[PDB]
């Protein structure tokens, strides 16, 4: 949350 | 779990240095990307020619097209790539047009959860719109229970005779966690796209998308894939997930992100076989 990844979760 | 270590023996194999993604890192390009992390390789994205002179950078989207055999022609092959973000809607358009693409399929909402997935980059029903040089309009929208299809007519504005029909298969229902908890809507509706698709004359390559362009949008292309080889090869044909995972991560990174994703390929596959049997 708010890394700016994407997280596919 | 044999679906845990089949996928995380991939999730392992992409724990390394991969092919260079150098394009994508362009200061330039940055705001070109949805996610600071997940970019196109370099020898496989799809670039952009033609742009307005006056831009120092305009070749590049966050999209890599994607063949399923290394000899595929471009109306047997996908183009994976995200949503549009506000700004990269008219570079969407311009790279249909360029591939010639002809069908479009969108996995997710334009907004999930109070995130934007893609920004609308179509003209509301019966309205013409201008993207840039390319002018879009939508034709007729036909709904069905898990999708919306959209005839769009695309042409670019000062040629005339360039204007061709792109069919927006935007499947509307995939919940906002997880999968679908069975495939049969997943299997109808890329039984529609591929009758569309193969009807096209020289269409160039599906147009596939999701907000990053690669968990749902590889989860919809490797289905497609495998059910492909069943309908030319029969359902006792052999059937190699992990080495079709292989062969489109090979050409664009991190393509099907979740083990749940993972197990319903394998399921779409068995219910697509199933289906051959009793019908």
């Amino acid at each position: 949350k708010g890394s700016g990844d994407y997280m596919p979760m | 779990s044999g679906f845990w270590e089949e996928f995380e023996t991939l999730q392992q194999q992409e724990c390394k240095l991969l092919y260079s993604r150098k394009e994508g890192q362009r200061q330039e390009n940055k705001n070109k990307n949805r996610y600071k992390n997940i970019l196109p390789f370099d020898h496989t994205r799809v670039v952009l020619h033609d742009g307005d002179p006056n831009e120092p950078v305009s070749d590049y989207i966050n999209a890599n097209i994607i063949m399923p055999e290394f000899g595929s022609s471009g109306k047997k092959s996908y183009i994976a790539t995200q949503g549009c973000l506000q700004n990269t809607v008219n570079d969407f358009w311009r790279m249909v047009f360029q591939e010639n693409s002809r069908v479009i399929v969108m996995t997710t909402k334009e907004v999930e959860r109070g995130k934007s997935k893609c920004v609308k980059y179509w003209p509301d029903e019966y309205a013409l719109k201008e993207y840039g040089v390319m002018r879009v309009r939508n034709v007729k929208e036909s709904a069905a229970h898990d999708y919306t299809l959209r005839e769009l007519k695309l042409s670019k504005v000062g040629q005339g005779n360039t204007e061709r029909t792109v069919w927006q298969y935007h499947f509307r229902t995939w919940p906002d966690h997880g999968v679908p908890s069975d495939p049969g809507g997943v299997l109808d509706f890329l039984e529609e796209v591929h009758h569309k698709q193969e009807s096209i004359m020289d269409a160039g390559p599906v147009v596939v998308h999701s907000s990053a362009g690669i968990g749902r949008t590889g989860t919809f292309i490797v289905i497609d894939i495998l059910i492909d080889i069943i309908r030319e090869k029969g359902v006792d044909c052999d059937i190699d997930v992990p080495k079709t995972i292989q062969m489109v991560r090979s050409q664009r990174s991190g393509m099907v992100q979740t083990e749940a994703q993972y197990r319903f390929i394998y399921m779409a596959v068995q219910h697509y076989i199933e289906t051959l049997q009793r019908r």
